[PDB]
C-alpha cells in the first residue's frame, strides 16, 4: 500500500509469450514469490515470480494480456511479494482475483492482508473427531456415512451432470446449513455463475458468505493463482470461525493451468506430458487442506476427471490424496437413470460396522453381494440369454433389476430438470427398505414402480395404481 | 433464362463500344492525373501516344 | 461511359496527396523461414503480436521475439521470395474491417476479396481477440428459436447464445445436417454466419446455387474457407471470423453463426505446434483447446441493457445485447470420449447427437433420440409448446426402452403393444422430410395429435401417413382464425377449447 | 554467429575496457586479433587441435607478441572457453560497445551514408541535412526518392 | 435471371475497373515518361528543400 | 529450370546420403520449388528443395545415387522451376520422370515444357453445372452414376481383372467420346507392367494414353514428385478444354512416401508417424482434381489397403 | 552456457592469471526449488552434506565439472 | 569399423583406397568356400574371379525381361 516509490526496473529482455523474460539490478531481488509492478500503456501489471534467473534477469508470471507489449520495458516492484487482504467484511460482495471487488459494491474490506504461502499444524494440532451428518441422499448419506469436517470427493469428468451432479451439491449442502461456510468456483461458466448471483440475491444468503468466483475463459497466470485465494480465504476464517465448509471447482483445470505452463518454465513435462511437480503441487493443494483443534472445516472438492482414465495419475494423485469421493456410472447414466453414481464404486472409510452397528455394516454388505452377483451372472446371461436361469438365481436376478431400479426417488429442488418435484428422505425409513427388500417383502412389488419412487408407503400407493 | 441472356450478351457488345470509345477520355484523365500525381512540374508537350 | 465519373472519384480520393516517413523505422531484415516462420531481424520493440506488411500485402503472424531476433508466420503464399529482405509492417495487429454495413457477400475469409464484388464498405479495423463481457452484465434470454424440423424443435427449446451442440458423422449428411434451418428462419431478426473447414468447392459452389434458391443469401453473411487455406487462415480462421458480430451484438444486436469441423484447426493447430517444436500431448495436442476454446467458446451472450449503454457508449442507451450461433461435432467412428469433443463437450451447454442407424437405417431424421440434449432447456417453450408438449421427451426413451423389449411373446398387451405402436407410429408421424420447413401452425397439429389422441389410435401407419396430410389441408380451409392464434403465444384453455371443437371435428375429413 | 553470446564476453570487455581504460589500446588488440583470426591457412589449422596449451602457445606465438597479459588470462579464457573460435564478431560488437557510449553515424538517404557523429536525433541529424551543402550529390537519389514516392504513389493507384 | 443481370453489372463494372487498373499501368509508364520529360535537379532541389 | 547460362557453383558443405548439404553465393538462391544441376562425372545431378538454410548452404536432396562425392562441388543453378517438356505426342509414348523417353524411346518430341508445380485453383473458375461422367455401364454406371470431372474409389483387387475394367474405360472413351486419358503406375511389381504393354498392344489402344510408371525400383524423392507430373501433364488436356480421368496407384505408398520423407526431413512425423503435414500433400492431391469449367478432371485410385484399419 | 558470469569474468579476465584459493564455502550462483548451481568450496567429497543459511545441510550426486549444484 | 576394431588406436594417420566395394568377379572361382569378406575361407589357397566387383547395383529396364515358364523341381 504504502509507496512503493521508485524502484527503477527491469527492462524486458525478451519476449517469449506469457513468460516473463527481462532485467533488472543486480541488487534487484525477489523472493520465489513477490511483488512487481508494471504499467502497461493501459495499465499497471505485474508478473509474479521467476524461479531464479540470472541478470537482474528472471522469468515471471502475469493474469493479464501478453499482446501489445514493447521490449525493453522497464518494470516496477512492490515492496510485498503478496498482500492479500483478509477481512470478515468480505461476506456481502464477491472480489476480483486481485479481490477487486467483483460486485459492483466498492468495498472498504479489511486492511489485515495475507499472502500466499501458509503452512499446515503440529502433528498434536489439529482435531479428531467421528461427528457426522445425514440427509436425503438417497443411498450415500446412506449408503456412506459423512464424518464433520470432512472433505467429499466429486468423481469424474463433467457431463455427468458434474455442473448438475454438482448441483445436487449444491441442493443438499443448499438444503442444511446451521453454520457459516462458502464455496466459490474459478474457470467456470457464467449462465450457471450469473444465475447463482440472480438466485442468490433471490436467496439473499450472500450475507453468510461471498466468493469470489473465477471464469473459464479468465487468464492462466490467475488461474494459477486462485489457490492462494483458497488457502488466505480460509485463513481469516480458521482464525475467525472454528468451522467452514465449502467445494471446490475444476480442479482437472489446476492440474491443467499448471501442466500448461511447466515446459514452458523449460521443464519437462511429468509423464502423459504431466508437469514434473505435478505431485509435489498436489500435496500442496491437498496439503493447504486442514481442520484444527482450535478449529475444523469442511468442504467437498471436484476436479474434472480426464476422459474416465482412472490410470490417470491424476486420479492417482486424487485417490491418494483423496479424502471423501463419490464415482458415476456413464452406464448408470446411461441407463438413464436421474441420480447415475457408481454406488458399487463409491466407498466411506468412515464407514464402520461398529459406527454403524451390524445392521448397517451387514445389510449393505448383503447387496454389495447381490451386485457382485448381478455383476457376475451378467455376462452368463449375455451369453446365453437367460433361458438356462437357475430358479434361485433367477429369483435374485428379478431383485436385481428391481434393486437398481430401487434406489431411485424423487428430489424436491429437482423439479426444475424433471417438472416432477420430491422429498426429503428419513433414515429409519431406508433402514426398513433394507428389510423389506431384503426380505424382498413386496413379493407382487412392480419394477418400474420402484424406480425413482417413494417410500414402500408411497411405492405402495403408486403399488396401489402402479 | 436464355432469352434474357441474349439481351445481356447484347448490353456486353455495346458496352465494349463505350469502352474503346471511353478509352480516348481515359487518356485524357491519366495525363491529367500524370500532372497532378507529377505534383513538380507541368510540361504538356509530350506525347505518350498511347491506345 | 458511366464509370468515368469514378475514374473522377479516384481522382479525389487520389487528391488525398501524400507524405513521408520512417526512413529507417523498425525494418530490419527477414533471416530464413521455413513455410511462413522465418529467422528476422529488425523491428525489436513492437507492440507484442504486431502483424507485419509483406509482399502482395501480407501481415505476418510472429509470437516469439527472443531475446536477439524474432520469428514470424505468413499467410498467404509461402513460397513467394527470397529471404533476407527488409520488413515492412502494420501498424495495429488484428485489424479488419468493422461495421455491419456491407453483407451476405462473397470474401476471402482471411483477405475481404472474392467473388464476384470485391468492392465493400467496411467501418473499419477489428481485432479477433477479446475480453469476456461482463457476466454481472448479461440477459437470460427467452427468445425462443424455431426449429422448422418437425419433432426436432420439439425435443429442445432455442434460446439466444446457449452453447449449441450438434454431434457430426461422416457421410452422414452432416455436411448436410439441418444447416438449411437458416430457411426456418425466414425473417431472421438476427444475422447468422456459418464456417466451412477446408470446405470443398464443390460443396461451396452447391451452397451457393442454392444460396438465393431459398431467398435472400445477402440477409446474412459468411466467410470463406478451403482446403487450401493456410492454418493462418485455416488454423486462425473461425477465430478470425468472430469479432464480426460485435457489429450486432456490440451494435447490442443478437447475431447467430454456425461453424464445425474444427477438428481441421487442431491438427491445423499442430502441425503449428511441429513449427512450436513443443511436445504436444496426445493426439498432437496442445490445451491451447481450452484457450483456442475459451477464445473460442466464449464468445455468445445475451447481455443487460445498461451494459448495452456501456457497450453503446450510451447511444443505444442500454439495449439488451444478445449472441447467437451453433456448433457441430464430428464423429470419426462414432467414439464417446474422442479425447478433445470429451474436452468441447465439457465445454458445451447443450448437446446433438446423431443416431446412425436410422438415417442408415434410411429413416429421414437421424438424431440421437436422448443420446445429446441441450442442458438449457424448454424455457422458452411456448407455454403451449411448453404446456402440452412433454411426455415425448421422457417417454421416447419409453418406446425405446419399450424397444429394448426383444420382441418377446405377446405380454402386457396394451402397457406393452399400445405403446411400443404408438411409438412407432409415432416416430413415422415424427419424421419429416428433406428441405421441408415446419409451421408454427404445424406445432400446433403437432402438438394437437395426440392432446389425448383425439387420433391418436384412429388410423394404421400407412393411414397414418395418408391421414395426417389430410389433417394438415382439411384445417386450412377449416380454419383461418389460428394465424391469431400462430400470431398469438397460446396455451389458453379457451383456445384449448376451441381447439377440441375443431379438434373432433375433423371426424368429417378421412 | 551466436554473437548474442558474445555479452559476457563482450560486456566484460567495455568494462575491462572501461577499467582498463584501454580502449584506444584494447582497440588495437582487437583490430590485432581479428587480423590473426583472419588468417585462413591458419584457420584450417585453427580447428585442428585438442590441446587448448597448444593453441594459447602456438597462437599466441606466432602472434608479433601485440598481446597483454590481461588478454593473455583472458585469451585463456576464450580458450578455456574453447568458443574463441568465432571471436572477431564482438569487435563489431565491441564497435558498438565503443560506438555506445558517445558515437553516432548515418543512413544514406537515398545516396550514400555520412556516418556523421550527431547525437541529437532529427536534431543533429537535421544540423546534418541542413548541412547539406551536400546538397550536390544525386547518387540515385532521384531515382529513389522519385520511385518511392512513386511506390507510395502507384500503392495509392492499387489502392485506387 | 434478374439477379443474373445484377451479377452482369458487377461483372462488367469489374472488367472496366480492370481496364481501369492496366489503364492505370500503362499511366504510371506514361508517367515514367513524365519523369522522362521535366526532371530538373532542381525538383530535387525542391525535394532537399522538403528537408 | 532457368534460362540457363552459368548458374554457378557452391560447394558441397556436408552429405550423407541424399542428405545435400552445400552452398550457393551469398548474394541469393533460388526457391525450394527452384532447382540446380550439377554434372557428377558421367552426368549433372539436381537436387530437391534445400530448405532454408544459411550461407548459400542449405538442405536439398535428389532421386538419383550419390556415390562419388567430392568435397568442393559445384551446382549451375536452375532458376524457373520444374518447366517440363510435354505435347500431345505423348499419348502412346512414354518417357522417364526425366521424360526421358524411358522405354524402347518414342523419341518423342515435345513443345509443350512447364512446371508441375502450376498451382489449379481458381475461384468460381470451374462450371457450376454439375454434369455427371456417362459410362454406359450397364451396373457400374446404371447400378450407379458417374459424375464429371469426379473423383472415384476404388475397391476390388487381385484376380479382379481390373485391367479388363481398363480396357472397357478405353473403349469407353474413344468410344464414348473424343476425351482422352492416361494415367500411370508407380511403386509397382515390374512384370505387370510389362505385360500390361504387352496387354497394350493386345489392346492395341495403347495410342490414346501413355505414361512413366514407377515400379518401386526408385527413390522416392522421384516417387513423391511423380504427381505434379501427371497434374502438369493431364493439364495439358483439361488445359486442352480437354475433359478426362485417370488411374491412380497406392496412395499408402505415397503418403507412406511423406513420412520417409518426413524422416528424411528430420522433422517431425505426424501421428503414427503419418507426414507431420501429409494432410496438406492431400490437399495437393484431392485439391488437384476439377471439372474446370472449360475441361473435366475426373480420376479413380486404388491406396494400398492397410489392414483394413 | 555455464560459464556465465561475466562480472567475475571481469574479475576473472585478468583474474584467469591468479586464483589459487580453496575456500570450504563458495557460493551458491543459482538456485531451483532447493537446487542450485554453485561455485566453491573447492575440495570435494562426493556426497558430502553441506551446511547452509540455517541448520540445513545439502548434497549433491552428480560430480559436475567446474561448477555443481545441489538441493 | 572393418574387421577387429578392438586392437587399433587413432591418430592413425589415414590410408586411401579409390576403388570401394569391389570383389572378383567372374565365374572361374566356382564351388568354393569363401569368407564374406573374401572368398579366402576355402582352404583352397588362392581362387580365379575375373575381377573386382562392386556393390552398388542398378536393375534393368523393366521393359526387357524373359517370361520364365521353366518349371522349378
Ligand atoms: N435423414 C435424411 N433425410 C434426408 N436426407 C438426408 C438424410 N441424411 C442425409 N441426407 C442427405 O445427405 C446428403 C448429403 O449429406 P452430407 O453430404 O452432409 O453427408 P455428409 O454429412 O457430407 O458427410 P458428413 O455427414 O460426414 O458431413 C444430403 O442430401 C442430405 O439430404
Ligand atoms: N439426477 C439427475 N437426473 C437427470 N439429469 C441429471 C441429474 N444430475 C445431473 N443431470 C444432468 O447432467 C446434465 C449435464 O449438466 P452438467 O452438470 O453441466 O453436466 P456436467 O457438469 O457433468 O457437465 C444436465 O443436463 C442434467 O440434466
Amino acid at each position: 500500500h504504502h509507496h512503493h516509490h521508485g524502484m527503477a526496473t527491469g527492462k524486458i529482455v525478451q519476449v517469449i509469450g506469457a513468460v516473463v523474460d527481462v532485467e533488472f539490478p543486480q541488487d534487484a531481488v525477489p523472493r520465489v514469490y513477490d511483488a512487481l509492478e508494471v504499467q502497461n500503456g493501459n495499465e499497471r501489471l505485474v508478473l509474479e515470480v521467476q524461479q531464479q534467473l540470472g541478470g537482474g534477469i528472471v522469468r515471471t508470471i502475469a493474469m493479464g494480456s501478453s499482446d501489445g507489449l514493447r521490449r525493453g520495458l522497464d518494470v516496477k516492484d512492490l515492496e510485498h511479494p503478496i498482500e492479500v487482504p483478509v477481512g470478515k467484511a468480505t461476506l456481502g460482495r464477491i472480489m476480483n482475483v486481485l479481490g477487486e471487488p467483483v460486485d459492483m459494491k466498492g468495498e472498504i474490506g479489511e486492511e489485515e492482508r495475507w499472502a500466499i504461502h501458509r503452512a499446515a499444524p503440529s502433528y498434536e494440532e489439529l482435531s479428531n473427531s467421528q461427528e457426522l451428518l445425514e440427509t436425503g441422499i438417497k443411498v450415500i448419506d446412506l449408503m456412506a456415512p459423512f464424518a464433520k469436517g470432512g472433505k467429499v470427493g466429486l468423481f469424474g469428468g463433467a457431463g455427468v451432470g458434474k455442473t448438475v451432479n454438482m448441483m445436487e451439491l449444491i441442493r443438499n449442502i443448499a438444503i442444511e446449513h446451521s453454520g457459516y461456510s462458502v464455496f466459490a468456483g474459478v474457470g467456470e461458466r457464467t449462465r450457471e455463475g450469473n444465475d447463482f448471483y440472480h438466485e442468490m440475491t433471490d436467496s439473499n444468503v450472500i450475507d453468510k458468505v461471498s466468493l469470489v468466483y473465477g471464469q473459464m475463459n479468465e487468464p492462466p497466470g490467475n488461474r494459477l493463482r486462485v489457490a492462494l485465494t483458497g488457502l488466505t480465504m480460509a485463513e481469516k476464517f480458521r482464525d475467525e470461525g472454528r468451522d467452514v465448509l465449502l467445494f471446490v471447482d475444476n480442479i482437472y483445470r489446476y492440474t491443467l493451468a499448471g501442466t500448461e505452463v511447466s515446459a514452458l518454465l523449460g521443464r519437462m513435462p511429468s509423464a502423459v506430458g504431466y508437469q514434473p511437480t505435478l505431485a509435489e503441487e498436489m500435496g500442496v493443494l491437498q496439503e493447504r487442506i486442514t481442520s484444527t483443534k482450535t478449529g475444523s472445516i469442511t468442504s467437498v472438492q471436484a476436479v474434472y476427471v480426464p476422459a474416465d482414465d482412472l490410470t490417470d495419475p491424476s486420479p492417482a494423485t486424487t485417490f491418494a490424496h483423496l479424502d471423501a469421493t463419490v464415482v458415476l456410472s456413464r452406464q448408470i447414466a446411461s441407463l438413464g437413470i436421474y441420480p447415475a453414481v457408481d454406488p458399487l464404486d463409491s466407498t466411506s472409510r468412515q464407514l464402520d460396522p461398529l459406527v454403524v452397528g451390524q445392521e448397517h455394516y451387514d445389510t449393505a454388505r448383503g447387496v454389495q453381494s447381490i451386485l457382485q452377483r448381478y455383476q457376475e451372472l451378467k455376462d452368463i446371461i449375455a451369453i446365453l440369454g437367460m433361458d438356462e436361469l437357475s430358479e434361485e438365481d433367477k429369483l435374485v436376478v428379478a431383485r436385481a433389476r428391481k434393486i437398481q431400479r430401487f434406489l431411485s426417488q424423487p428430489f424436491f429442488v429437482a423439479e426444475v430438470f424433471t417438472g416432477s418435484p420430491g422429498k426429503y428422505v428419513s433414515l429409519k425409513d431406508t433402514i426398513r427398505g433394507f428389510k423389506g427388500i431384503m426380505e424382498g417383502e413386496y413379493d407382487h412389488l412392480p419394477e418400474q414402480a420402484f424406480y425413482m419412487v417413494g417410500s414402500i408407503e408411497e411405492a405402495v400407493e403408486k403399488a396401489k395404481k402402479l | 433464362q436464355a432469352e434474357i441472356e441474349a439481351e445481356r450478351k447484347r448490353a456486353r457488345e455495346e458496352l465494349r463500344k463505350q469502352v474503346a470509345i471511353l478509352a480516348v477520355a481515359g487518356a485524357e484523365k491519366i495525363i491529367e492525373r500524370s500532372v497532378d500525381e507529377a505534383a513538380n512540374s507541368d510540361i504538356v508537350d509530350k506525347l505518350v501516344a498511347e491506345l | 461511359q458511366l464509370n468515368s465519373t469514378e475514374i473522377s472519384e479516384l481522382i479525389k480520393q487520389r487528391i488525398a496527396q501524400f507524405n513521408v516517413v520512417s526512413e529507417a523505422h523498425n525494418e530490419g531484415t527477414i533471416v530464413s523461414v521455413s513455410d511462413g516462420v522465418i529467422r528476422i531481424h529488425g523491428l525489436a520493440d513492437a507492440m507484442q503480436g504486431e502483424m507485419i506488411s509483406l509482399p502482395g500485402n501480407r501481415y505476418a503472424i510472429a509470437l516469439n521475439l527472443e531475446r536477439d531476433s524474432v520469428g514470424a508466420v505468413v499467410m498467404g503464399p509461402y513460397a513467394d521470395l527470397a529471404e533476407g529482405m527488409k520488413v515492412k509492417a502494420t501498424g495495429r495487429i488484428l485489424e479488419v474491417p468493422v461495421g455491419r454495413g456491407l453483407l451476405g457477400r462473397v470474401v476471402n475469409t482471411l483477405g475481404a476479396p472474392i467473388d464476384g464484388k470485391g468492392p465493400l464498405d467496411h467501418d473499419g479495423f477489428s481485432a479477433v481477440e477479446a475480453i469476456a463481457p461482463g457476466v454481472i452484465e448479461r440477459q437470460s434470454v427467452d427468445q425462443p428459436v424455431q426449429t422448422g424440423y418437425k419433432a426436432v424443435d420439439s425435443m429442445i427449446p432455442i434460446g439466444r447464445g446457449q452453447r449449441e451442440l450438434i454431434i457430426g458423422d461422416r457421410q452422414t449428411g452432416k455436411t448436410a445436417l439441418a444447416i438449411d434451418a437458416i430457411i426456418n428462419q425466414r425473417d431472421s431478426g438476427i444475422k447468422a454466419i456459418y464456417v466451412a473447414i477446408g470446405q470443398k468447392a464443390s460443396t461451396i459452389s452447391n451452397v451457393v446455387r442454392k444460396l438465393e434458391e431459398h431467398g435472400a443469401l445477402a440477409n446474412t453473411i459468411v466467410v470463406v474457407a478451403t482446403a487450401s487455406e493456410s492454418a493462418a487462415l485455416q488454423y486462425l480462421a473461425p477465430y478470425a471470423g468472430a469479432a464480426m458480430g460485435e457489429y450486432f451484438r456490440d451494435r447490442g444486436e443478437d447475431a447467430l453463426i454456425i461453424y464445425d469441423d474444427l477438428s481441421k484447426q487442431a491438427v491445423a493447430y499442430r502441425q503449428i505446434s511441429l513449427l512450436l517444436r513443443r511436445p504436444p500431448g496426445r493426439e498432437a495436442f496442445p490445451g491451447d483447446v481450452f484457450y483456442l476454446h475459451s477464445r473460442l467458446l466464449e464468445r455468445a451472450a445475451r447481455v443487460n441493457a445498461e451494459y448495452v449503454e456501456a457497450f453503446t457508449k450510451g447511444e443505444v442507451k442500454g439495449k439488451t445485447g444478445s449472441l447467437t450461433a451453433l456448433p457441430i461435432i464430428e464423429t470419426q467412428a462414432g467414439d464417446v470420449s474422442a479425447f478433445v469433443p470429451t474436452n468441447v463437450i465439457s465445454i458445451t451447454d447443450g448437446q446433438i447427437f446423431l443416431e446412425t442407424n436410422l438415417f442408415n437405417a434410411g429413416i429421414r431424421p437421424a438424431v440421437n433420440p436422448g443420446i445429446s440434449v441441450s442442458r438449457v432447456g424448454g424455457a422458452a417453450q411456448t407455454k403451449i409448446m411448453k404446456k402440452l408438449s412433454g411426455g415425448i421427451r421422457t417417454a421416447l426413451a419409453q418406446y425405446r426402452e419399450l424397444a429394448a423389449f426383444s420382441q418377446f411373446a405377446s405380454d402386457l398387451d396394451d402397457a406393452t403393444r399400445n405403446q411400443l405402436d404408438h411409438g412407432q407410429k409415432v416416430t413415422e408421424l415424427l419424421k419429416q422430410k428433406q428441405y421441408a420447413p415446419m409451421s408454427v401452425a404445424q406445432q400446433s397439429l403437432v402438438l394437437f395429435a395426440a392432446e389425448r389422441g383425439y387420433l391418436a389410435d384412429v388410423e394404421l401407419s400407412k393411414i397414418g401417413s395418408f391421414e395426417a396430410a389430410l389433417l394438415a389441408y382439411v384445417d386450412r380451409d377449416h380454419a383461418p382464425l389460428m394465424q391469431e392464434i400462430n400470431q398469438t403465444g397460446g396455451y389458453n384453455d379457451e383456445i384449448e377449447g376451441k381447439l377440441k371443437g375443431i379438434l373432433d371435428s375433423f371426424k368429417a375429413t378421412q | 554467429e551466436f554473437i548474442t553470446v558474445a555479452r559476457p564476453y563482450a560486456k566484460a570487455a567495455f568494462d575491462f575496457a572501461v577499467e582498463h581504460q584501454s580502449v584506444e589500446r584494447w582497440q588495437d588488440m582487437l583490430a590485432f586479433a581479428a587480423e590473426v583470426t583472419k588468417n585462413e591457412q591458419m584457420a584450417e589449422l585453427l580447428s585442428g587441435a585438442l590441446a587448448p596449451e597448444t593453441l594459447a602457445e602456438s597462437f599466441i606465438a606466432v602472434a608479433g607478441e601485440q598481446l597483454d597479459e590481461n588478454g593473455q588470462n583472458l585469451i585463456r579464457v576464450m580458450a578455456e572457453n574453447g568458443r574463441l573460435n568465432a571471436l572477431p564478431d564482438v569487435l563489431e560488437q565491441f564497435i558498438h560497445l565503443r560506438a555506445v557510449s558517445e558515437a553516432t553515424a548515418e543512413v544514406d538517404v537515398i545516396s550514400a551514408a555520412a556516418l556523421s557523429e550527431q547525437q541529437l536525433a532529427k536534431i543533429s541529424a537535421a544540423m546534418e541535412k541542413r548541412l547539406s551543402r551536400k546538397v550536390k550529390l544525386n547518387a540515385k537519389i532521384d531515382k529513389s526518392v522519385m520511385a518511392g514516392v512513386i511506390i507510395r504513389a502507384g500503392d495509392m493507384v492499387i489502392d485506387g
